[PDB]
RNA sequence: AAACUCCAGUUGACACAAAAUAGACUACGAAAGUGGCUUUAACAUAUCUGAACACACAAUAGCUAAGACCCAAACUGGGAUUAGAUACCCCACUAUGCUUAGCCCUAAACCUCAACAGUUAAAUCAACAAAACUGCUCGCCAGAACACUACGAGCCACAGCUUAAAACUCAAA
């Protein structure tokens, strides 16, 4: 068949399935990639938290949290905890432009989870609040 | 120099367009390779590296380099050969780690020379025991006086 | 009487108590020692100093307290072996107090030549002749080359005009030996227009002799104050009891920098007066420390009060640092 | 408020997560979202923003003109038809 | 480091704040200015020129009063950094940026190009900027510095703005 990068539309019956589940039912891996930290949380389609992880929770502290390896470790831990609850396929929803933005996904892959879709939810203000002044460095 | 910079930019754009389109090659289109840099002297191409998949990408690029040059000749027709350089961050680190895995380890103040100055002082003890600058434009010349004299 | 500067805060930070070992590497006049003995009489105190007159004062205090205070004459470098033979080889020092600068009896005496106000031999040597082979400031100025003297004044003396003052000193010395402190002061004054004799002003914004910095430099280079201070700090750390209290007083930028970098474990070779922007640039260039061993009693330095400045203007620039060995 | 998993969503093809992420990043770069976030990290003062936009427009115009000139002139980059003269 | 730890992530509800992409457009307005949507009202003059002061405007900052307050933020406090203070960095927070009604009347308010009309022929033209000019009108300048000053006068302005000297000094600027 012809693969389309566009996600299947909720409310429309698609042939695509994963473990006998529809795309609307696949659990959701929210990734937040800040400059100083990276947080990962898996939730069900019904917004039920199943696993959470972060660089700080994995023992890394201060500047060491900003490394990509910390985000990879967080992804590994989150994937292990989610897989303990039966999570197999996930939809990745990544926000922020932190160093671990991709590494966390790799960790999930290393954790055993299968990523079927990558979604960017970076909060981009359509001319919203005023950011802080530029650093004089 | 600026012309060569624009030529490098045009080569980068053309190579990116060839990579993106599926008409060039199904393999190349499926790879989705992205170029970090393109520089003409021969042409050096630098693409971002993701090991096994990296090796596969390098092999496919090396196989399709001739076809890519042929397609570029259709456009900029006089295109020098294109060299693809895999950017494994610092490639020295990657090669070093590969060899190290392969390799065998067997069984497991004051800012001065105070001493020199002290020696010099001991040696001494033992031996004991502005103006105006005329402006360049105001300097006189007597050549005209000599010429008028005779 | 130049009262020991912030001696109350020194006593507070040290917190003397009965049956504790406290080493005063800079006994000198002993005002700090006297206050410590006032707080505690059973304290076992060591009075180390390089001035034989300071050793005599320590022996006088020993006449006052036969074995509570123990005298010691020698430099910081010798202090290691001196204390090892003294009977404190395992260290375990409950407190260490390190003053810096010139002793009041040293500065007042013109024969030592520690002040330009009073004439005397250009000695500027803390040792009172215990090692006569020890160089004197007169030999230093007469011997050292133009570049060597310029470097000495630039680094030790924090002097902007080293290239000029060193040349002037060499020119003067080529005519006559520089054997008088006031002669050297006159020479340095001649290196500048006479109006510049008192143009330089102290941190108190009070006029001082222009040659003062130069004098300071020579003093340090005569006594190797920076190197001997570093050795003394290392020996104290080696001999300080874990959890012991170390209190230091620094009367100028160089010694305070050395003490602070030792306490915080910073590399001595690191640039001086670093700003946050400079640190960021350094790390950006380096982006392509040793574990801490102290706990600061006072994170910020302690400076004398304005009234104390009026009483003892010489102690205005004193900065106090208190830490505990970890 | 909008429906989710439609905007900035890329389906992973045969488990090729890296390729899907690269496609998503390229889409965001083409739409300028990545540069938008980078510029919105700190406030860019309006005079600075106007100067930067004018400089970018001038640079793009100059680059396009230079590319056109080079393409036009490279038609003469062939073997010399009158060698020896 | 400090700070917070009813802190963070997900979901839902949720603004008197600010107006991605369009915009690689070059539009509107006298200038300052103006880039979310809708609606209403609305963008002077059938010859030009015409004011430090008349008439009316005039970014930002600022003042007065009353509200709003997400965020940003002088000042301040704390933390770092520093020999040290301040600053650069981090955090918290205020005036302030917002609304209403007044005031203040400043700018590198700069297309550093006065307005109107005409010309592309001569010599094109000190240089650079931005091709060179002509007709006409108003404003302005007459060495530098003293001086976006002093005095006088005017002003809701009171550490203010507008107008604006002279003496001494120099042979340059
Ligand atoms: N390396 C060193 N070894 C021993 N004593 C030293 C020394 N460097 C300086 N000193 C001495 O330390 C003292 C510095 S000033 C003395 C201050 C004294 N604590 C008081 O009662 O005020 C002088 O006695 C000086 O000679
Ligand atoms: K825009
Ligand atoms: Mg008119
Ligand atoms: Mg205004
Ligand atoms: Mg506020
Ligand atoms: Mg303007
Ligand atoms: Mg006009």
């Amino acid at each position: 068949t012809k693969f389309s990068i566009y996600p299947p539309i909720p409310g429309e019956e698609s042939s695509l399935r994963w473990a006998g589940k529809k795309f609307e039912e696949i659990p959701i891996a929210h990734i937040k990639a800040s400059h100083n930290n990276t947080q990962i949380q898996v939730v069900s389609a019904s917004n039920e938290p199943l696993a959470f992880a972060s660089c700080g929770t994995e023992g890394f502290r201060n500047a060491k949290k900003g490394t990509g390896i910390a985000a990879q470790t967080a992804g590994i831990a989150a994937a292990a905890r989610a897989k303990q609850k039966g999570v197999i396929h996930i939809r990745v929803v990544v926000k922020g432009l932190g160093p671990g933005r991709l590494s966390a996904m790799h960790g999930l892959i290393m954790g055993g989870l299968e990523v079927i879709s990558i979604t960017d939810n970076t909060p981009i203000p359509h001319n919203g609040c005023r950011p802080r002044k530029a650093r004089k460095l | 120099h600026a012309r060569l910079r624009a030529l490098n930019g045009l080569l980068y754009k053309a190579l990116t367009d060839l990579l993106c389109t599926p008409e060039v090659s199904q393999e190349l289109y499926d790879l989705n390779v992205e170029l970090s840099k393109v520089s003409l002297t021969a042409c050096r191409a630098y693409w971002k590296t993701t090991a096994e998949q990296n090796a596969h990408m390098e092999a496919v690029l090396q196989r399709s380099a001739a076809h890519m040059r042929h397609l570029l000749m259709s456009q900029l027709r006089n295109v020098p050969p294109i060299v693809f350089v895999q950017d494994k961050g610092n490639a020295a680190l990657a090669e070093l780690d590969q060899l190290l895995a392969v390799a065998d380890f067997g069984p497991r103040l004051c800012g001065i020379d105070h001493e020199a100055l002290n020696k010099q002082i001991m040696e001494y003890k033992r031996r004991k025991d502005g103006r105006k600058r005329a402006k360049p434009r105001l300097e006189q010349d007597s050549s005209l006086k000599s010429y008028l004299s005779g | 009487l130049h009262i020991p500067v912030m001696v109350d805060e020194v006593v507070h930070c040290l917190s003397p108590q009965k049956g504790q070992i406290f080493l005063d590497m800079t006994f000198g006049s002993g005002g700090h020692t006297k206050a410590i003995l006032q707080k505690e009489s059973d304290i076992v105190l060591y009075a180390l100093d390089r001035d034989p007159t300071a050793y005599a004062l320590a022996e006088h205090l020993s006449e006052l307290y036969p074995k509570q205070i123990r005298a010691m004459l020698g430099q910081f470098s010798q202090a290691e072996a001196l204390l090892m033979k003294a009977g404190v080889q395992p260290g375990t020092f409950d407190g260490v107090l390190m003053d810096l600068g010139c002793s009041s009896m040293q500065l007042d005496t013109p024969e030592r030549g520690f002040s330009l106000r009073k004439d005397g031999p250009l000695d500027m040597r803390m040792d009172g002749g215990r090692y006569p082979d020890m160089p004197t400031a007169a030999d230093v100025v007469n011997a050292l080359d133009q570049q060597a003297l310029a470097s000495i004044l630039r680094t030790y003396g924090e002097e902007k005009h080293a290239k000029k003052i060193a040349s002037a000193i060499v020119q003067a010395r080529s005519i006559y030996p520089i054997t008088r402190t006031q002669q050297l002061a006159s020479i340095v004054a001649g290196a500048f227009p006479p109006s510049a004799i008192y143009t330089r002003k102290d941190l108190l914004q009070r006029s001082t002799h222009i040659a003062t910095k130069t004098f300071q430099a020579l003093r340090i280079f005569v006594n190797n104050e920076l190197n001997e201070l570093y050795t003394g700090l290392k020996t104290a750390q080696k001999f300080l009891r874990p959890g012991g209290r170390l209190v230091a007083l620094s009367f100028h930028s160089l010694e305070d920098r050395i003490v602070k970098r030792f306490l915080l474990g910073i590399s001595m070779t690191e640039r001086f007066n670093l700003s946050v922007r400079q640190q960021v640039m350094k790390t950006s260039q380096l982006g392509s420390r040793a574990p801490l061993m102290w706990e600061l009693i006072h994170k910020k330095v302690l400076s004398p009060q304005d009234q104390d400045v009026q009483d003892n203007p010489r102690g205005r620039s004193a900065k106090l640092r208190a830490a505990i060995k970890l | 408020k909008h429906l989710k998993f439609i905007a900035r969503t890329v389906m992973v093809q045969e488990g090729n997560v890296e390729s899907a992420y690269r496609t998503l990043n390229r889409i965001l770069t083409m739409d300028g979202l990545i540069e938008d976030i980078k510029h919105r990290r700190y406030y860019e003062k309006p005079c600075r923003r106007r100067q930067r936009e004018s400089y970018e427009r001038c640079r793009r115009i100059y680059n396009m003109e230079m590319a056109r000139k080079i393409n036009f002139l490279m038609r003469k980059n062939r073997a010399d038809p009158w060698q020896g003269c």
